[PDB]
RNA sequence: UCGUUGCGGGUCCGCUUACCCGCCGCAAGGCGGGGACAGCGGCAGGCGGGCUGUUCGGCUGGGGCGGCACA
RNA sequence: GGCAGGCUUAGAACCCGGGAUCCCCGAAUGGGGCUUCCUGCCGGGGCCGAAUAGGCCCCGGCGCCCCGUAAGGGGCGGGAACGCGGGGAAAGGAAACAUCUUAGUACCCGCAGGAAGGGAAGCCAACAGGGACCCCCUGAGUAGGGGCGACCGAAAGGGGGAUAGCCCAAACCAAAUCCUCGCGGGACAACCGUGGGGAGAUGUGGGGCUUGGGCCCGGGCAACCGCCGGCGGGCGGUAGCCGAAGUGGGCUGGAAUGCCCCGCCGUAGAGGGUGAUAGCCCCGUAGGCGAAACCGCCCGUGGCGGAGUCCCGGGGUCCCGGAGUACCUCGGCUUAGUUUUGCCGGGGGAACGCGCCGGCCACUGGCCGGCAAGGCUAAGCACGUCCCGAGUCCGAUAGCGCACUAGUA
């Protein structure tokens, strides 16, 4: 379902400062979708989903992470970074 | 059975310019009969089945009723009909009567060879 | 038969859009490209006035008996040699016009053996005539197919149909090899000319006394 | 399978327009006529690492190893066919099959030695 | 428009993605042939009927 | 070579007595029976059969005898008999709304009179001519300009 | 005017089931009124610029009015 | 025709055959749809969650009208043109214009097939005979229709392409019948045995089809009529393979296929390419060979069912033989159809084979020809999205609007 990764200097801002990730995935996926599919593929806990469709068509997923992950260090282990 | 309404057909008065040739209205009716009207207003009701024949069954001042007969080409106890295949479908493959038929033949000549030879000689 | 597309220059959305514009009244687009001329053979992009018609009749019918004398006055425009010289044939080596061969010849089969049979009958030369006076013709024909304009050399009689000796003259520059039922005037006089040079078997000599006549 | 057609139209539309497997086709070279005697065969398909006489142009004469084929254009690059362009790098003269002959063979191959038999037979 | 239905949204995206000349190397790939593209359009001028 | 039945062209009063002959449908079941065989052996031996012509012929009679006999004897062979070796009928769909029900076959007028007559054979077959320009449709008015000229040339 | 148009009694009176009109009812059917009239279809006559198609001639001291020098 | 990085000799690319995947809208079919997107109920599953609550997400089913006992099945939309049925103009012409023509055309509505429609004598003829039908040539611009003006306009007959004949109902018998499913057998079939269900006396089935039949009697098989398409073989199509003879000497030339000289093949000198014009350099051509798979056609063989239904002979004078039909009248459209074409609507309305229908106004008599008002039918004929071939066709303002990232901007 996951496209792919958004590595923009807001995208690393909000990774850095928010525990959050930006992701590509599907357009019809949903926010359950969404948070399911983070949980299993990369074993963490999901805090929150925020989405929206970008003008290009896509839909871009910022995912906050529990409290006890971090976002930049998933970014390094998946190697995107 | 279908009941529908006699008379002419609804021709329309012509609400722009003709010659006074193309303007009537009364007593002008359709080349198509009330019984051929009625088998296909059957025929939409019963959407795939085919329409065999149809007949008058009465009149009262304002209707005319008919009876229109329909098959469904799809039941099995249709299909292998002798009247009903001529509307249905029906194949025969070339190699059995073409067997039949020369072996008819064949057993002709065998025959005719013995029996009207010497009186077509004769 | 030729002719155009019988839609063609005529299915533009087009109207002559009257006086008073100050242009002229030939039918223009109705569209965006307005004031752009329509339909007219003067026009770009407009119909042709009087293209060819695919009904058009281009055969011209003979009458059979017309056609068969002038059969017989080509075939006696062979027997000649200021005919054949004169269509443009090389008859210097050739023993005697009409030029006959026996029966025996039908039965060669090989293009090397035909080819020494015209090489002891004389026809060689024109057969040589035809082969380097092949060339690539001027215009437009290239394109549609006629890039080479070959000459005519020999004609070959033949009793009848399927004898060796066809297969074994057929390849050979300008050469037309027919049975003799099979005389046509495409054969005997190209060009519209007549005295054609003409190699005759012993046989189809004497099936021609009860053709053509 | 090029057309049978006598319009010039036509065949060139087959030529230009045939896909690979027909293109493989026109790389058809002759032989010597001592490779003709090894091997029963009067042409072969050029292929990269055979051995050829370039035959007609400026590089006539001149005997090298087919280092390049392109199906596509149906050309082949020969060593010692070649010229400095203006920066001094060292480019191919691309060659048409037709004007080389084959005399060495590249039969390292187990597919050329059945199409050699396919042409002896 | 500040309130949009998705499927017009989706077509102004699909305008957007396709609005581009082609790239350099096509053009040196095509040897100056290939320079246009139907689909460059500009924003003032020619508009979409979305 | 199996024998074509002969028969009489009919004398109109037109003909003023002039006769000729052409090849008929087929041979009629006095002249079989004459030979003897039936309508059925005669297809199955496959010559032509007419069942409908009443007439007999003395030549179409001799030529059925003599073909008969080399068939017999064996030095002919007859050709496949004069039957339907096939049978191919389509389904039919829409027979109402195309008009070949009764009432269709009746309103086209297929019931009083022949195809050839009726108004709308009569429209397609005008049609088609028009469209090819073929032998009376090429030129418009056509009798009117004959009539026109044969009075000048033949006053 | 033909048909729809039926049932009785002596051209006339009556009846209702036809048919029509309204109410209730999902429907089934019920209530009331009219009634073989009306309405409806065909045919026929009258009124009919409501609407459709057309015609409104020629000569001419320019056209028009006039005249007929239009036979 | 670029820059990289790859795939491939473990056999790629490419071509042909067979499969997999196949978003949303679309007949679109759970329901909506002012945005090709949104949303419901039921069943199963997943996730958040303390939870079995609640919520969210995924998957499947849920259109209308019908047939069928049910299971289950059918129609819907599209296709360049062609086909069938229906509705149906005007412009123009007639040197004005209305009847007329244009034209049953343009166009519209509906319905099929690879063709459609038509087709098997209630025929045509004229006392001599043809013998279903369609299409082609002719009859012929003849008969005829018509402000008898413009103009419109057959048919029989003759010559060809092609060839083909049958069934339903009824007479007579009266459930001997058909469909579906389970089990066993049976080329994966038909069918056979058996059991349940459905249809069926308002009639399944047998029989019958002008060389009329039913009915009764006698004789004979060359009986007749149907169902399945298994097994084998052949051929053809949808990729391909083989296929002769110079790259000889010199000249010009950047480069020869040109020129001079010399050889060769030819069943192959159709045509194209290659650094200029090539029979012999190459592709090809004459000619020949070829498919694991899919498809089509022909032949042989094979399995099964029926109430003798088949053929010949006699008897009969009893039975059956198609209705708002034939026919008459009024209005209308159409037709060459004219006191006489076909049909639609209103009104009236037969007979029965000892009868009925037709033979250019009606009736009468004679004579002749037939049996309407039920169904089917190959071949031979239309068309061009598409495939192949050809060309006294055009050659970038031409030719299709488009030789090109044209039905594009
Ligand atoms: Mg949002
Ligand atoms: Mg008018
Ligand atoms: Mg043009
Ligand atoms: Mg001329
Ligand atoms: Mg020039
Ligand atoms: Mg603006
Ligand atoms: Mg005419
Ligand atoms: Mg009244
Ligand atoms: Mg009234
Ligand atoms: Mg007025
Ligand atoms: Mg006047
Ligand atoms: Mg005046
Ligand atoms: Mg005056
Ligand atoms: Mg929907
Ligand atoms: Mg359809
Ligand atoms: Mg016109
Ligand atoms: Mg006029
Ligand atoms: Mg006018
Ligand atoms: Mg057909
Ligand atoms: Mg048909
Ligand atoms: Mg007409
Ligand atoms: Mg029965
Ligand atoms: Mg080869
Ligand atoms: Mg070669
Ligand atoms: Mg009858
Ligand atoms: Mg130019
Ligand atoms: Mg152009």
């Amino acid at each position: 379902m996951i496209k792919r990764f958004v590595i923009t200097e807001k995208a690393l801002r909000l990774a850095e400062r928010e525990n959050k990730i930006t992701i590509i995935v599907e357009r019809t996926a949903t926010k359950k979708q969404i948070a399911d599919e983070v949980q299993r593929l990369y074993n963490v806990k999901v805090e929150k989903v925020n989405t929206l469709i970008t003008p290009r068509g896509e839909k871009k997923a910022y995912v906050k992470l529990a409290e006890g992950y971090s976002a930049m260090d998933l970014l390094t282990k998946l190697g995107v970074l | 059975r279908v009941r529908l309404i006699r008379g002419p057909f609804n021709r329309r008065r012509p609400d722009s310019g003709r010659r006074p040739k193309r303007m009537g209205v009364y007593g002008i009716t359709a080349w198509k009969s009330w019984r051929q009207v009625a088998e296909e207003r059957a025929a939409r009701k019963f959407p795939g089945l085919e329409v065999l024949n149809s007949y008058w069954v009465a009149d009262d001042g304002i209707y005319r009723y008919f009876e229109v007969i329909l098959i469904d080409c799809n039941q099995p106890t249709i299909q292998r009909d002798p009247l009903y295949s001529g509307i249905c479908g029906r194949e025969v493959p070339r190699r059995r009567l073409a067997r039949r038929l020369r072996e008819r033949q064949r057993k002709l000549i065998e025959h005719l060879k013995k029996t009207l030879l010497p009186k077509l000689k004769g | 038969p030729k002719g155009v597309y019988e839609g063609a220059g005529k299915e533009h959305s087009c109207e002559s859009f009257g006086v008073g514009l100050g242009i002229a009244r030939i039918p223009r687009y109705k569209g965006h490209l307005w004031p752009r001329g329509c339909f007219a053979p003067n026009t770009r992009g407009g119909r042709r006035a009087h293209p060819p018609r695919p009904e058009k009749k281009l055969h011209e019918e003979i009458n059979w008996k017309e056609k068969n004398l002038a059969i017989r006055s080509a075939i006696a425009a062979t027997a000649y040699k200021s005919w054949v010289a004169a269509r443009g044939h090389m008859v210097e080596k050739v023993p005697s016009l009409p030029l006959v061969v026996s029966g025996d010849a039908e039965k060669i089969a090989k293009a090397k053996e035909a080819k020494k049979l015209f090489e002891v009958l004389g026809l060689w030369p024109d057969v040589e005539r035809a082969a380097e006076g092949v060339k690539i013709r001027a215009g437009k024909g290239k394109m549609r197919g006629r890039r080479y304009k070959e000459p005519k050399s020999v004609l070959v009689v033949v009793s009848e149909l399927d004898v060796p000796l066809i297969g074994a003259v057929r390849n050979f520059p300008g050469v037309d090899v027919v049975p003799v039922s099979h005389l046509n005037m495409l054969v005997l006089a190209p060009g519209g000319v007549p005295g054609r040079l003409t190699l005759w078997t012993a046989t189809a000599v004497e099936r021609l006394k009860g053709l053509f006549l | 399978p090029f057309t049978a057609s006598a319009q010039p139209r036509k065949q060139r539309l087959s030529l230009y327009a045939a896909p690979l497997h027909l293109r493989r086709k026109l790389l058809n070279a002759k032989l010597s006529p001592e490779l003709q005697k090894k091997l029963g065969v009067k042409r072969l398909p050029v292929r990269r690492g055979d051995t050829v006489l370039i035959m007609r142009g400026d590089f006539k004469g001149v005997t090298g190893k087919v280092v390049k084929v392109d199906l596509k254009r149906v050309r082949i690059f020969v060593e010692g066919a070649t010229r400095t362009n203006s920066r001094g790098q060292t480019v191919y003269y691309p060659i048409h099959p037709s004007k080389v002959m084959i005399v060495d063979v590249d039969l390292s191959d187990k597919a050329r030695q059945k199409l050699i038999e396919r042409r002896k037979r | 428009a500040r309130n949009k239905p998705l499927g017009k949204k989706l077509r102004l995206a699909a305008a957007l993605n396709s609005n581009r000349n082609p790239p350099l190397w096509v053009i040196a790939k095509t040897k100056r042939r290939v320079t246009r593209s139907p689909a460059r359009r500009h924003w003032r001028r020619q508009k979409l009927k979305a | 070579m199996i024998p074509k039945p002969v028969v009489q062209v009919p004398r109109s009063i037109k003909s003023g007595g002039v006769t000729k002959w052409k090849e008929g449908r087929g041979f009629s079941l006095g002249e079989l029976k004459e030979v003897g065989l039936n309508a059925e052996q005669a297809r199955l031996l496959g010559l032509p059969v007419d069942t409908r012509r009443d007439s007999v012929w003395p030549q179409n009679v001799e030529a059925l005898r003599k073909w008969l006999i080399e068939v017999l004897e064996g030095k002919a062979t007859p050709p496949e008999p004069t039957l339907p070796k096939v049978v191919k009928v389509k389904r039919k769909r829409g027979r109402a709304f195309r008009g070949l029900t009764s009432a269709g076959r009746r309103s086209r007028g297929l019931i009083s009179t022949r195809f050839r007559e009726t108004h709308n054979y009569k429209f397609k077959k005008k049609a088609k001519e028009r469209r090819l320009k073929k032998r009376h449709e090429a030129t418009k008015g056509l009798g009117n300009v004959l009539r026109i000229s044969r009075i000048i040339n033949e006053s």
